[PDB]
C-alpha cells in the first residue's frame, strides 16, 4: 500500500516531505491524465461545521470527478447536533458508520483530531479546524509554489497578513520548514503576529526568518508573496483595531518584483489586496485556487487507494 | 528508617514515600494525582525541616504503590525528590521523577476555542524542555504553553 | 410485482409482519451482497423540513450506494414554500413531478400523509412526522433487535424516556405489537407518558404491558432496553418541568443486566445515556445507527423495484 | 500524660491539635482555612484508625493557634472533632467547637436571587438547631436554609 | 421620640405587635385628621428598580399629601447603575447624601437589607425586595383587616394562590401571627405552598393553620380571603406548569359564605378575580388600595418625626 493509505491527513506536523512530496508527484500526475472512475461506488462525507466556498466546493468537485458519491453538509444548524444537542464525538461515531471518508472544517481547533477518536477506520480530513491547521490548503499552496518557481527549496518567502489566526500560515510554514534554505519574512501587525510556537520549530531547524515592518522592503528578494485576510471571526474585541487591513497591495508596488514573483492567497481576500494587481503577472491567487482540485483529487487518491495511483 | 530528635513513626510495612518535597508542593500534589482519594493509612509532614532541604514537604501511603508513569508525573512540580518503594518495612527501590512523554487527563488546555472543553475527552499535552522550563503542548489545538501557566483540573 | 412496490411507507400501522419480514430480509440480504447499481437512473428527493444527521445522511447514502441520483434539501428556509408563502400540497405537487420517490421528514403530523394526496405515484417516505411515525427507524431497530436476539417474538422490551412525544416508540411498540409474547415495560414521565391509542391496541391484542417507575426494576428481566432523549422541542411550557431526563443510564445499573441485554436509543441522546456505557457490551445504539443503511436500502430496494430483488 | 494509643504519634512542643475529624473532612478543612500557607511543620493523619470512631484524621498544627471563630464555623464541619491546644509538649488547653450562633464570609446563600451574590458583601447566616440538622438563615434573603444544602456553594 | 423615627422597615419581622398598632393608630388619625405640612421641608427618594403602579404611586402621594418633596425614578434603565453599571452599593451611598428618607423596590431579596448598609443614617423603607418582604403592604392591609372586622385576633384568614413567590403574604402571616387566636387556610397549588421557614414560625408559635385544595371548603368559615396573583415574572420554567389560576374567585362561590366576609386582594389580579365579584359587596380590593395613602402617611411621619402628636 501507499504511505498515505487510509490515513488520517490532520495536521502538515505529521506529514514529512516524502508524504508531501507523495501527494504532489499524485497531483501533476492526475492533472494530465484523470481517472473519473478511481473512487466510484466510494461515498465521502462533506461536513462543514463552518463557512467555506472554495475548500468545501473543490473537494466535492473533486470527488465527482474521481466517480465518488458525496454525502454530508454546508451548515450544523440543520443536523442533530445543530437542534438537539448531540455531541461533535456521537456526530461522528454515527457517521463513520455509513461513508468511507470523512471531510470536516470546524469552529474549533483540535476538532479533527478528536474526530480520529470516534471516526474508527474512516479515515479524517482537516478542511480547517480553528486557527489551527489547514493541510489540504498546504498542498495546493505547495503545488502552485513549484508550479511557479521550479522548487520548493531555497524559496524567498513573505507572508504578510493575519498569521495569529491564520491556520494557512500555521500550516504552510511548517510545511516549507521541511524542505532547504527557505528565507521567511514575516510582515504582521505585532498583534496578530506569528505564534511562538512556530518561530521555535524554525529556530531548531536553523531555518531563517526576519520580520518586517512593510511589504516594501522584503519585495526585491522574494520569490513568493503569501497574502492573507486578517482572520475576523476569530478576532478578539481587544484587537478589533487590527481588524482593517495595515499592509494593502497594489500594483504600484511590484515594479521591484522579482520577474518570477508570485502573489499568493489562500482566499478570500477582501482589501489586502487591490484589484489592479489582478491585471498584473505576479498575481496567481486565482491560478492558486484552480490548484486546489488537483491536490484534493491527489490525496483523496492516496487516501482512499492501497495500490499507489496508476 | 527516620533518623534522629523526638519519635515518628512516619513508617509503614506497605507503602510509597514521597521524599524530599519542596515546600507548599506538598498540598498541591495531594489534590492534582488526588492522592487523598484513596482510604490508605496517609500521613503527611508539611514544612519539616531536615537538612539536605532547609524545609521540605513530604508524603507516604501505607498499602499504595505508584506506578512508573504516575511517578513521573511529579517531575513537572517535584523532579528532585524521591520515590521509595518500601515493601516489609525495607526500601527495595529509590526512584526519581524523571521528566515523561506527555501528562493525559489533569491538565486543562489554557486555549478557550479549543475543542477539549465541549466535547467529553481526556486533556493531554506533550511535555518539553523548552530553555529553563517545560512546555506543553495541547494534543487537539496544537498549541503549546509553559508549564508554569498551563492549569489543571 | 413484490408487495412494497411503488407503496408510500408512512406508518408502521399500515404495514404487515409479512411486510416487516420482508424487508428485514432483503436487508439482510442486501447487506451480505450489495447492489451498487440498483437504482441506477433513478432520482429520489431528500426534503427535510425538519432536522435530522442520522435520518438524512443514512438515506442519502443507501441512495448512493445503489447508484440512485439524490435531489433534496436539509431546510425549507430557502425553498419557495419557505420564504414566497407556498402551501406543502403545491410543494409536493410540483416535486412528484421531478422524481421518482419522495423521501420527507417535517415538524408536523401526518404531514406525509397529506404528500401522498398531491404525491400522485410517486412514493412517499416518511422521514418522521412530528409524534407520529417513524417507520424507517423502526426498521433499522427490529433489524438490530433480532440481529442481536435472534427473533421478534417473545421479548422483553423496556421503553425509557418521552413516549408521549417520541414518533420512534410509537411506531416501534406498533410493530413489535404485531409479533408474539412481547412484553412491553414502560418507564415515563407521568406527563411524557405512552399515549392511549398505542396502549388499546396492546389491551386488544392483549399484549402485556406495565409502567414501572424505575429501570431498576425491569433490568433483570428484560432483552431490550430502548432509551429515548425528550422530544424537547415538541414540549409544551407546562411540561418543561420533564425538560431535563428522569432516568440516566450508567455502567453501574447493568450488573444485574441479563447477557444477551442490548441497551438501544433511536439517537440523539443527551444526558439519559452517560458515555460509560459506551465501553460496555449491552450497549448496541452505535451499532443499531450503522443498520440504518441496510434497511433504507432494503426498503428503497422493495419500494422501487417491482420484481423481487436478487 | 503522654502520646496516644496507635503508633505514629510526633507530640508537638506548642499548638494546636484537631482530632476526632470525621473521615475525608481533614482535607477539606486543611483548605478551607488556609493552614498550608504557613511556614510551620504540620502534621496530617488521614484516614486513621479509631475503631469505634472508624476511620479518622487528625491535624497536628505546630506553634499555630486557631482563630476563636475559626473553631466556631469547625463546629459545623466536623462537631465530633476536637481541639487540643498546646504548650511545651502538652495538652495545655481543651475546647470543643459548640454551635455559633450566626457565621459569615465563608457560606454561600443557595438562593440565586440573594443579593449578596451580585452586590459586594460578606455572606451570613443565623444558625438554629431544628431537630437533625441546623438551619441557616441569609441576613438578607431571610430564606432559611439546612445546613446540609448551604454545605454546597 | 417614637419607637419607630428613624427606623429602617425592612422585615414585618423586624417589628411588634406594638410596632403596627402604633402605624394603624396613625393611619386612623391622619385618615381623618390631614397633616398637609407634616414633612414639608423634607426630601424622600422614590427608587424602583422593578415594576409598580400602586406602591409607587401611593407612595409618591402620600408624601405630596404630607407636603414632602419627592425625587427618584420609576427604572433603573437610565440610571448610572442601569448603564455605567454601578453597584446599588454605590447608588444607595450617593443618594443617601442627597434626601431624607429612601423608598425602595428591588427584583433581588435582600436589597432593601444592604441599602441600610450603606444609607448611613439615612432610613430606607421597603416597597419589596423580590419574593421576600411587602411589608407596607401588611400595613395598609392590616388596616383594612381592622377597618371592616373591627378586630386583628380570633379571625379566619384565607390565603390563596401563589404563597411560595408572594412578598405579600409572607409579610402579611408574621404580622397576623402577632396577634391572638388566628386562625390560617393555605390554599395554593403544590409548586407555590407556603414556605416551611414561615410555617416553622406559626407551628412554633402555637398557631393553628391549615391547607385546603380549594377555595369552597372554607368559604364559610374564613372573615378574610386573601387572594394573591401567581408571580409569573419569578417563576422557575419547571414551574412554569402552573402560570394559569387554579383557583379562581367567581361571585357565585361567595353564596354561603360569611356576611362580615371582605375579599382582599394585594392587586394586581389577572384573572383570579372575576369581574363580577368586584360589584359584590364582599370585594373589597379597591378600597383596601385607597388605604394605601392612610398607611403609607402614616409611616412616612413616625420615621421622619421625633414626636407626632394628634
Ligand atoms: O479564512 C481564510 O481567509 C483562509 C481560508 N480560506 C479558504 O480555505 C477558502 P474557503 O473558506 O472558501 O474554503 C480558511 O482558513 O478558511
Ligand atoms: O428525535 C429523536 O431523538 C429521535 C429521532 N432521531 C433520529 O431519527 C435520528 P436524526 O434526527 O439524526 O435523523 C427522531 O424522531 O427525530
Ligand atoms: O405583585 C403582586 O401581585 C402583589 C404586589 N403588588 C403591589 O405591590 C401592587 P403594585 O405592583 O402596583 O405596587 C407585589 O408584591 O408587588
Ligand atoms: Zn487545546
Ligand atoms: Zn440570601
Amino acid at each position: 500500500a501507499n504511505p498515505l493509505y487510509q490515513k488520517h491527513i490532520i495536521s502538515i506536523n505529521d506529514l514529512s516531505r516524502d508524504d508531501l512530496n507523495l501527494v504532489l508527484a499524485t497531483a501533476a500526475k492526475l492533472k494530465a491524465n484523470p481517472q473519473p472512475e478511481l473512487l466510484k461506488h466510494k461515498v465521502i462525507a462533506s461536513c462543514f461545521f463552518a463557512a467555506s466556498t472554495r475548500t468545501r466546493l473543490s473537494f466535492e468537485t473533486s470527488m465527482h470527478r474521481l466517480g465518488a458519491s458525496v454525502v454530508g453538509f454546508s451548515d450544523s444548524a440543520n443536523t442533530s447536533l445543530g437542534k438537539k444537542g448531540e455531541t461533535l464525538a456521537d456526530t461522528i461515531s454515527v457517521i463513520s458508520t455509513y461513508v468511507d471518508a470523512i471531510v470536516m472544517r470546524h469552529p474549533q481547533e483540535g476538532a479533527a483530531r478528536l474526530a480520529t477518536e470516534f471516526s474508527g477506520n474512516v479515515p479524517v480530513l482537516n478542511a480547517g479546524d480553528g486557527s489551527n491547521q489547514h493541510p489540504t490548503q498546504t498542498l495546493l499552496d505547495l503545488f502552485t509554489i513549484q508550479e511557479t518557481q521550479g522548487r520548493l527549496d531555497n524559496l524567498h518567502v513573505a507572508m504578510v497578513g493575519d498569521l495569529k489566526y491564520g491556520r494557512t500560515v500555521h500550516s504552510l510554514t511548517q510545511a516549507l520548514a521541511k524542505f532547504d534554505g527557505n528565507r521567511f519574512y514575516f510582515i504582521a501587525p505585532d498583534a496578530l503576529a506569528m505564534p511562538q510556537y512556530i518561530l521555535d520549530m524554525l529556530d531548531e531547524k536553523g531555518i531563517a526568518w526576519s520580520l518586517h515592518s512593510s511589504i516594501e522592503e522584503v519585495m526585491a528578494e522574494v520569490d513568493i508573496l503569501y497574502m492573507t485576510r486578517v482572520q475576523k471571526e476569530r478576532l478578539d474585541p481587544s484587537e478589533y483595531a487590527n481588524v482593517k487591513a495595515q499592509f494593502v497591495l497594489r500594483a504600484s508596488d511590484l515594479h521591484n518584483a522579482k520577474a518570477n514573483m508570485k502573489v499568493l492567497h489562500p482566499l478570500p481576500r477582501v482589501d489586502e489586496i487591490a484589484t489592479d494587481v489582478d491585471k498584473t503577472p505576479h498575481a496567481w491567487y486565482f491560478q492558486q485556487a484552480g490548484n486546489g482540485i488537483f491536490a484534493r483529487q491527489a490525496l483523496l487518491a492516496l487516501v482512499l487507494n492501497r495500490d499507489l495511483v496508476l | 528508617m527516620t533518623h534522629d530528635n523526638k519519635l515518628q513513626v512516619e513508617a509503614i510495612k506497605r507503602g510509597t514515600v514521597i521524599d524530599h518535597i519542596p515546600a507548599q508542593i506538598g498540598f498541591k500534589l495531594l489534590s492534582l494525582f488526588k492522592l487523598t482519594e484513596t482510604d490508605q493509612r496517609i500521613t503527611i509532614g508539611l514544612n519539616l525541616p531536615s537538612g539536605e532541604m532547609g524545609r521540605k514537604d513530604l508524603i507516604k501511603i501505607e498499602n499504595t504503590f505508584l506506578s512508573e508513569d504516575q511517578v513521573d508525573q511529579l517531575a513537572l512540580y517535584a523532579p528532585q525528590a524521591t520515590v521509595n518503594r518500601i515493601d516489609n518495612y525495607e526500601v527495595v527501590g529509590k526512584s526519581r521523577p524523571s521528566l515523561p512523554e506527555r501528562i493525559d487527563n489533569v491538565l486543562v488546555c489554557p486555549n478557550s476555542n479549543c475543542i477539549s472543553h465541549a466535547e467529553p475527552v481526556s486533556s493531554s499535552f506533550a511535555v518539553r524542555k523548552r530553555a529553563n522550563d517545560i512546555a506543553l503542548k495541547c494534543k487537539y489545538c496544537e498549541k503549546e504553553f509553559s508549564h508554569n501557566v498551563v492549569l489543571a483540573n
